[PDB]
């Protein structure tokens, strides 16, 4: 595997460095770590390809080496080397692929192709280098194991949820008081309704409560926090718990009181905010717990007084609500985020290629599917299979 | 200039050696009689300490090589000679642990001097093979349908100077031939060529002594009269008879 | 152009690598790279400049060069150098800025300016290095002919688009059935509308339908497809279809029915999801299209069947909508995004110095304006012109 | 690729400068560049063939060489020549031809049979020259990048397309006004008719535009202009837009009034001629807006105010027309024209040899259908095989 | 003059003659003539621009040469050339673009331009070479003066005219007789109309006839000469001689009788043609004479007798026409066709750059008022202005 990794540097630390006119030295130590390369390989033979609509090409080596002591390179040194070049790129990309697609239970953690297999080989260890990709800088260290770790923004936790919960409830459902909410990415959005507007309440508040937890431990997350819950701020009808009829949602919308969010791990409270609205930190959280309410106003001008009556019907629906929104957090796993194109590029080259459904991953790599079940399996071929993603996006986009 | 190099590796970054070395710091083991072992590493171990040095060596050549080599116009593909020059691995060791801080490099009036011949000689194979070629394709359209073969060559290859010629085996030269028979011709022999080519012809009736052929009759001919010669019998046209060559 | 490259990543990799303190050796295949340059240039005489607001300064070269001798570096030895370093930021600066305002119809892709023209000059290539950077990464690769490549996060693919289409309406705007939309930057909200609620409909349905065609594919698109637009979902007085009167949308939201996302290039489906909310991937495509429907409700509570008479007036008004933002993506031509600053480095230079309108960019670089005609003129100078920033940003920000 | 143009150039600049007699001076500087071409050659072996029904002969090399000797061809050495030739002409022919089929979706622009993909080896390129044949000259600029361009004789840029639109309309027919239209290759014929002679309209002028949309952009346009479309001037039985009925069209022609002609691109007016009819030239655009009127004339003699009544029937309708012809014009992509026989030599191999209709084009050849979705794909494709027919016209017609 | 051209048979010769791989010998005559170029210019300043929107680059020369020391080219060569090419591109546009517009009633067949007006200096006509491009070809013959001339497909020869003569007509234009016709590029279309159907003419039969005077003479003209004119055979409403009303024309068209064509030339008939329809050749001829007759049919099925009555009124208008179409002709004098860009690359490079109306040429280049009053110094700069766009071409279209 760390194999794979160099191959690529190696080509773009190459297909960069190399250029008409450069002076030799800054490349000395780099010429030379390229030729111990073509020496490894040439005699070996490949097989690459085999399932669904996978070409299955063959490959061969026997490549000169390359000049030493020169100064400028003359243009005519680039294409004897460019077209050598190619036959690499071409390659690695048949091979990237080939192992982009395989998944294995028992060990899906490891290698798997007729390609790859060959490579974890000994006598290819032979060229390993420079190592800050960012990727592999993070498969290594979990390798020999430790506190490895990734950056994301808008990352991709929460799988898609969005539902509600009548805490009470009647036929007519022409007095409900509950909670609707929208988890989805890095996203939460949820609303406490009580269309008595807590006429009969202990206080005149009820209390709400919303509860996420996270399938991943994140840590050094931004939060943005904001009152109110715009998604939920309009008129709606929507289908009843049982299927069977539907009902009417009108809000009116009050400033959530006694706002108070609890970023908890393992059951203990890490970070809790009371009421603060804007940007706040969670340093190391799996569960998210939002607690507001609804307290009738005690004071109303007649146009708001109009609008809570005493007696049903009750016809504006009191709303308060919250927003909660993670910019940017540290995961140990690999996740999908606004940012990183790792998922896309393993979905896509799937898709292109009509690979068939496999045992690990849900039809699609779906992401609500798969963050809802992360199981270790599956994270474990999802990193391996981002990290070749990364390492095939160093040379093709 | 195609000057087949090696290894930055080599050239000064040396290390091969320093590889080399720590490679032979961990050869010391059993197997048979004592007399082995101890004669065998004790001798390694003088190239160890000595490596400082032998590092040095490396350098050397490296530098040397890497230098005068540039000096080359006569391009150099590999190729496996049939003959050796044998090398007593007797010298070969004593360079080896033998080499101090010595530090020796090519004089520069020396330098100069190994240019200076290779261009020469250079100068020489590429002109004389102007002059051959010249001649041969000249030799054809003349018909001189004779010498061609070795004629040409035999001087050839004496001002090249560098051979004795006979010891070519017969397939040598006439081969030698079928490849020089197969290119242009420096513009400056060739544009000579195809001038006297031209006016060949004119030369040759415009002589004195000698004429192109007779014509016969058996007709009583008027004679005709032209100022140069007075009275005479000539006719620069012959057409309506047989031509033969 | 190349050229231009590394006279940066030269002076980057130098303003940073060469400090009071760090052993030679550590820039050793640095310092000769640099030297070499100042040797090229002393003797050659540049000009910049002339036209509007900017400055029209000449330059002139002969500086010395650098000890390769000491182990350590001195103080003594950074000033020395820093100042000479000075005048080639000052420099590149106004030789960017010059280059980055000339346009051209026939070939306005390649250089234009007396500063640049002669860059491109045989006896300068003696300089090009290590071009890691990913613009001209691509620059190169663009020179040859190859699959290209970039990478963006909330990319801005879409013209500001804002409107409607009546489907069904009368003078009095009171039953009106059709859509109304956003298209902008990477995001899509589209809400269908029926005042009637497919009272008179087969099957008590109303299809709807909204496509957008790119002016240009993404590729390896993570997209967040969610239910309802929420821009379309509160109580709006909107101007006609021919401006001159205003209408009333009152609506009320229900789930939207069979939504169906295509991803098509060139008329082919090549991704399509149904009702699949959440995270998405869309491989390759040139346009969307938003399939989606409005069901009335087969049962309704009292309070709901309140809202949905048999008779005129339709007073609430039935309102169906999806959303979907692209995230990131992948294009083969540069575009505007959320992170990159190089439209904003470009429109802000030719700001500061007055720069005349041209022939090629529409007046300020509205990018609006410049995606809604993508021209292969336009895209060629913006590539010029955001390769030229990218350069620039190596050193001045 | 640019090594099979030489193949060429050289054979007939090879098989028209060697006859019985000439100078040798005539080819010195040829019968070397030929030489090095066998060499290179002999020794490598060749397949070409298999798909559809195309024969698959093998073909081997090893020929002796020329003679520098004679300076003055014998009949007998042309003879020796011609025979070398032959196999060379039966060769190429059979090379043009397997590659002259296949289509790739991907990266279907470079090499692909198994005879060509091992042409652009690298040990081949000792050949290339002459490149002055138009199309070859063409396809070097593109792979290095620049403004490439073709020349074209009434070139084939509009998509058959023959209908028309009815802007007023009922049932009967009898009271229509709209525009009818033929667009196709290099011509636009557009009539505008008003079976009310604009009795009611505004300044008794009714409005005519037709717009054609091209799909490539043509520049150095040579275009005739003329009043009147005679495909549009006689009685003609129509099938009604729903096809549930027919129609009847009875024109009677009138000059067009406020003829205005725009050559627009990307919006922008390029060119707009006024009134003008005869020669004018459209210099780069990609679309073509043609304007005009009907104005009922105001003063009529008795024959005419009798065609012209003040209440229906109207038996007589007024039509007012023009014709468009692009005689030439140059084109950045290859297009069908009426002089070149690209596309039908293209079209007749693959029609002749049975070849499978593949994933690129459509069937057939077809060039409406082609046109019509001009697609990159497409076009890289065309131009592939555009240069291979073009170079197959050197020796084989 | 003559100098410009080389600069380009130069490029054109070389651009394509010189690529990775041939033989040296291909160029040996060729790299010399190059070099020798280099040579000459080197030193010498030039300006180019100065006159509308047209830039004002400034050039300089100082170039190395090229070593001969080679057999192969290898790619290091080419870079190193294309890389000054390059220069002489983008220079030679800006070249010929300068003279290319600027115009001299005096001596208009003359150069003028600060930027050739130095070419024609003697100390550079060390160049010219290759002249074999056909108009160039055709500029020398005529200085020396002689039998100059071109090739045109679908010449360009008649201004647009479109009109008609009534040889008979009376206010209510109810029994007109006369001619109509449309003379256009290469066509001529002519129809003559009797309302009587020659009643009352002596022996039933009305002659018609049509010249048209040619501002050229045309020579070795391939013509296609049909019966009827189409653009003649339709019901019309058209304006009166005096625009102060609108007659209205309703033909039924006969075969023309005793068809008469005859091309002359300063007064002679050079070549007549009696009643012959298809291919005709005209060999030398600067005017055209065609003479038909209306002969009312002496025998009439009764349908046929219901059109022609003895008395008004006339409602169905005999009418016999022509068609002539002038395929192919060579002209002594340079003249837009149907093939040739150089009309329109002219009027482009004017149009493009803004050129302000200069005192030869027509505003716009306008072709009908150029060939109506094609006087000797429009034509002079006309060639010259032709001469040059061909010149262009060879390099850039």
């Amino acid at each position: 595997m760390d194999v794979l990794y160099s191959l690529s540097k190696t080509l773009k630390d190459a297909r960069d460095k190399i250029v008409e006119g450069t002076l030799y030295s800054n490349v000395s130590d780099l010429i030379q770590q390229f030729n111990q390369m073509i020496i490894t390989m040439n005699g070996n033979e490949f097989q690459t390809g085999g399932i669904g609509n996978l070409p299955i090409r063959n490959w061969n080596f026997d490549f000169g080496l390359l000049g030493t002591t020169l100064l400028n390179l003359d243009a005519n040194y680039v294409e004897t080397a460019r077209n050598t070049i190619d036959y690499f790129v071409d390659f690695v990309d048949n091979v990237c692929m080939d192992e982009m697609v395989r998944e294995s239970q028992r060990n899906g953690i490891a290698p798997q192709s007729d390609s790859l297999r060959k490579l974890s080989g000994l006598k290819f260890k032979r060229i390993n280098f420079d190592n800050s990709s960012e990727y592999i800088e993070n498969w290594n260290l979990q390798n020999r194991r430790q506190r490895t770790g990734f950056t994301f923004h808008k990352p991709n936790i929460f799988p898609y949820s969005a539902s509600f919960t009548l805490n009470r409830s009647q036929p007519a459902h022409d007095n409900l008081m509950g909670t609707m909410w929208l988890n989805a990415g890095s996203e939460i959005q949820v609303a406490g309704f009580d269309y008595s507007c807590a006429i009969n309440a202990p206080a005149n508040t009820q209390q709400f409560e919303h509860i996420v937890q996270l399938r991943r431990v994140l840590t050094t997350a931004t939060i943005t926090l904001l009152p109110d819950a715009e998604r939920f701020s309009f008129p709606r009808v929507i289908n009843s718990a049982d299927g069977a009829t539907t009902w009417y949602f009108n809000p009116v919308i009050l400033r959530p009181n006694n706002v108070e969010v609890e970023f908890l791990l393992n059951g203990q409270i890490i970070n809790t905010y009371q009421a603060r609205f804007g940007t706040i930190i969670a340093r190391n959280f799996d569960t998210i717990r939002l607690s507001f309410q609804l307290m009738r106003p005690p004071n109303m001008t007649p146009a708001v007084a109009a609008l809570f009556p005493n007696a049903q019907p009750f016809e504006h629906h009191a709303t308060v609500g919250l927003t909660l929104r993670i910019e940017s957090a540290v995961c140990e796993s690999v996740l999908a985020d606004a940012s990183e194109t790792m998922l896309a590029n393993v979905t896509s080259v799937r898709q292109e290629y009509a690979i068939p459904v496999g045992p690990v991953f849900p039809p699609g790599m779906n992401w609500t599917d798969l963050i809802t079940n992360y199981s270790p399996s599956r994270e474990d071929n999802l990193q391996r299979v981002f990290t070749v993603a990364s390492i095939r996006s160093m040379l093709v986009k | 200039n195609q000057v087949l190099n090696d290894n930055i590796r080599n050239g000064h970054v040396i290390n091969q050696l320093m590889e080399a070395l720590m490679q032979l710091s961990r050869q010391q083991f059993p197997t048979m009689p004592v007399d082995y072992k101890r004669s065998i590493q004790r001798g390694i171990l003088l190239l160890s300490n000595r490596l400082g040095q032998l590092v040095d060596l490396t350098r050397l050549l490296a530098y040397n090589y890497e230098t005068l080599m540039a000096c080359v116009t006569m391009n150099m593909q590999h190729v496996q000679t049939l003959t050796t020059e044998k090398l007593q691995l007797t010298s070969v060791t004593s360079l080896c642990m033998l080499i101090g801080n010595a530090t020796v490099i090519p004089s520069p009036q020396t330098l100069f001097h190994y240019y200076n011949v290779n261009v020469n000689f250079h100068s020489n194979y590429n002109e004389r093979i102007n002059d051959a070629v010249a001649i041969i394709t000249a030799a054809n359209r003349l018909n001189l349908y004779q010498k061609k073969m070795k004629a040409i060559v035999e001087d050839f290859l004496k001002r090249l100077h560098i051979f004795d010629v006979a010891r070519v085996p017969d397939d040598q030269m006439y081969r030698l031939r079928d490849r020089l028979r197969l290119l242009p011709v420096e513009v400056r022999r060739l544009d000579i060529f195809n001038l006297i080519l031209m006016n060949m012809d004119q030369i040759e009736r415009a002589s004195d002594k000698i004429a192109q052929g007779v014509i016969i009759a058996y007709r009583d001919m008027q004679l005709e009269r032209d100022e140069m010669y007075g009275y005479v019998n000539i006719a620069r046209n012959l057409d309506g008879f047989q031509q033969i060559n």
